[PDB]
């Protein structure tokens, strides 16, 4: 009977990076996929395995929601067979995936002319991810593997920032990512 | 391998009417979408429409009411009707297609881009 | 709450080469793909983009199930994703497929001592195939296009044969594959 | 990427028992199926059992009743437990995987082969 | 003693397109490439399978020079294992190449406010090209491969133009590159270093 | 891509000749050699003959002063004449390239295989 | 596979030195050459200097004389010195590696890039 | 002059596993590699960015070779921008390699019925190894990187062995592989 929250992830005030990607876990509701397909909010609307007109004719049990921000160039990273510093590092899709993705500009909220680099990704880590393995540790990286904290030698720090300015065009502009992946029914 | 040729781009005067065909050729998966971009000298190429997995087009909103995109069947071939032309849709047009059982009006997520027809619009 | 005519496929006595591969139609019955997967009729049984427990629970329109015979070695090729002689002039899978893959050994009816080459594939053509694609023509190959005689130069035949004998490994011995594509489970 | 690796064998005498381990490493997808295989010295690789895709396994006929094994999903970790040996058991075991859903080949056509761990009776 | 006419080539005024390109041989002079890359008239000078530093040192029969003019993103195309048109369609590099690629920005003389659309390159062909291979026809293109005029169906033309304006970055401006190869199976060779 | 095309084989009877074509349909982008390899049912791919890309040839052991193979300088087609036929040269022949300047006469080192032409010298 | 780290980026004030290094991971390849280049935001990625495989380095002619860069060949470190700053040289520096012999101060021919480190100059 | 001692490393009684692959170095001779490819006790010579015919007219500083043994199966990972567990971890060569290989089977010398395990490769190492790069360290591999003696959880030995029987086809046979990299060593 009830509906499924749906404005409470696309009309989060706040989204976290990349590296520390939340989950929202949908159940006992009915999601109405048709209003969201024919909505121009989402510049990029890809679904994987599957098209998103039969989405309303299919009962599941729980449907998980990956909120995260990304650039543009960066956006295609998430996608099955896609490999790169977002997809070994940060958030990896399995290639037998079936889902949805849903992206859109956000350079309203997420640029500014002083540039916002609150928004972080790794660059640097001991192996790559299983799908949906999630990372969020901080330590400083080291090749030997012996925990260094200092800024000395073969010592970085793990997580880089995204430069967000007005200035830059779509690749590097910011992007707001949902993806989607028998109690939530269709219609 | 993959192939999209762009053809129908030419020489137009403001209000006319344009068309323009891209056709695919290798194409091993069997669900991909197929959309038009347009760039400017200086600017970046834009998203103008994107046609789903054999279905309903999608319009970017600059070009709403005066442009039209289909899809043929039987060959590989998106047709994309431009009505009512400015001086401002004066740009090179692409074709890309992309493999994702889905859409978007995004550059960076079509994996397969098609070649340059110059449209111009003057007098 | 008719039953698909699955056996009328597998208990058949004769099966086409890969090239001349034949597709049975399947309409109005009832599907049940659980009894199958629990035979041990097939030495391979791999499905693509669904599982086949889950297939119980879905309808579709109409299936699809294309017979041909290949070797061992040549099964691989039977996969979405996958190039090779077959794939590229033969038998070619979307890489965006959902179905299954169905494959046994049949060296006891398909093998002779002298060597059985009824069976013949395709290595030459003008372009690969699409999916689905089926080019059952056997005009002499030549790469400029123009049709020539074929013991003459750069002139070829584009069909080759399998030559199936008992003294030969598993990977050369011929497999008979079925692959699957109103229609209900129970 | 990829990697299988094989634990568990050792030398026996018939009537024993023996449980081999194997570990996967590069999960580029979620429903892998997961198989061992067996090779004497000259002879041709035979499939010895097949586990689903997190589902039922299958065993080749000329083993049946006889080996169970199993994978956990969640330590992605398979073992094969081989009772009641024999000694035309004897053979070089390998770990095998492949990205089919449910069941999968018995067959030696996969994907990701492992490395041959000695089993000695 | 004669040295060799490197300016000529440099220097000259008018270079061709991509799917014309011409070679000049080189015979019979004295070659100090110590010179040319310790000269920043080129912006990009790459050298495979060798260093420019030792052909100093080193005879030749004949060297060979690739003249032609593509965009910035396309240079990166004239490379053994490169794939895409410009490698396919108009000048493959073969993967076992020993030389040197050559390349410098001329919007200067390649670029006009309204722009230099000369410059033209093949998309569209029969079969991808061999090392070396050079095809200037200029006949629509088919997929069926039988001959076709009309302009009006499934019939499109082979070649492509470069639209180089002034306000697009390096990766659409234009490049004149000039790729070198060797040869030295002839028994007398005649292009040696000093 | 690279594609190999045997011809001339058939049915013949001992003591005489045979010649068999080979032709390069792939790229020249390397200087590859070619070789000739043979299999007979239940027996291990043996190499017959191997002619460098620098033009010099080698043979099997069991064939020499039998067997000559060559190859045309100017097209992409290699030769082999095999002299003095016998019973046991009964074998599936095969073409194979491999991407390296010197020469070798093991089945492992050829990345690239051609098709099978069947030779018998029964009767 | 292949890595590249840069580090030794800051903010620092006009007229002052900077020393930046960058490392390099997993190179099957022996003489690549390497080289250093800036992007500001919304402007193009200037080549700033490149130090070929056997140890020469070249710079664009906006640092020379300011800015000195050099290679280790033990270590698979690239070293960058900048002297004399100025409030236009803010940008984000990158390491770039390439798979040839010579110099190339284009940044369309690298095919590896690094991660960037920011630098920034104010007072 | 003198001349190349290189009967001392092919007709060598005793070669080494991959993993301790060794390397003689070879100086002050004039070399005639043109003898060496008109002789058929090599299976396999595979010269690459070189032709060994031009080789007899050229000088070098000094000439090394790597010397080891491995299967049919893992001899074609002796070559450049080619993976697998002994090119990963054991011995790996340079997309821009200029040199040659060298080959052949030594089945009626290095197997037995019985089964010849002496020889050993690596399987197991915490990341791939750099061109000419060298492991010869044999000590318990584990995946958290903590280290671990007992052998039944997570901690596995780093070596394997070859099994060579002389029942098997020449894709597990033992080769004995020679590899030359590269102004003593001269034409004449």
């Amino acid at each position: 009977t009830n509906l499924c929250p749906f404005g409470e992830v696309f009309n989060a005030t706040k989204f976290p990076s990349v590296y520390a990607w939340e989950r929202k876990k949908i159940s006992n509701c009915v999601a109405d996929y048709s209003v969201l397909y024919n909505s121009t909010f989402f510049s990029t609307f890809k679904c994987y395995g599957v098209s998103a007109t039969k989405l309303n004719d299919l009962c599941f049990s729980n449907v998980y929601a990956d909120s995260f921000v990304v650039k543009g160039d960066d956006v295609r990273q998430i996608a099955p067979g896609q490999t790169g510093v977002i997809a070994d590092y940060n958030y990896k899709l399995p290639d037998d995936f079936m889902g949805c993705v849903l992206a859109w500009n956000t350079r309203n909220i997420d640029a500014t002319s002083t540039g916002n680099h609150n928004y972080k990704y790794r660059y640097l880590r001991h192996g790559k991810l299983r799908p949906f393995e999630r990372d969020i540790s901080n330590v400083p990286f080291s090749p030997d593997g012996k925990p260094c904290t200092p800024p000395a030698l073969n010592c970085y720090w793990p997580l880089n920032d995204y430069g967000f300015y007005t200035t830059t065009g779509i690749g590097y502009q910011p992007y707001r990512v949902v993806v989607l992946s028998a109690t939530v029914c269709g219609p | 391998q993959v192939q999209l040729v762009e053809s129908g781009g030419g020489l137009v005067q403001p209000g006319g009417s344009l068309r323009l065909s891209c056709a695919a050729s290798g194409f091993t998966s069997d669900h991909y979408a197929l959309a038009w971009f347009r760039q400017a000298p200086g600017k970046e190429r834009e998203g103008v429409s994107c046609i789903d997995s054999d279905g309903n087009p999608f319009y970017a909103d600059s070009v709403k009411g005066r442009f039209t995109g289909s899809r043929d069947n039987a060959k590989n071939t998106v047709y994309l009707q431009m009505n009512s032309l400015k001086l401002e849709d004066t740009a090179v047009y692409y074709c890309a297609a992309g493999l994702w059982y889905g859409r978007s009006l995004n550059s960076f997520d079509y994996d397969y881009w098609g070649q340059g027809t110059q449209v111009t619009v003057s007098s």
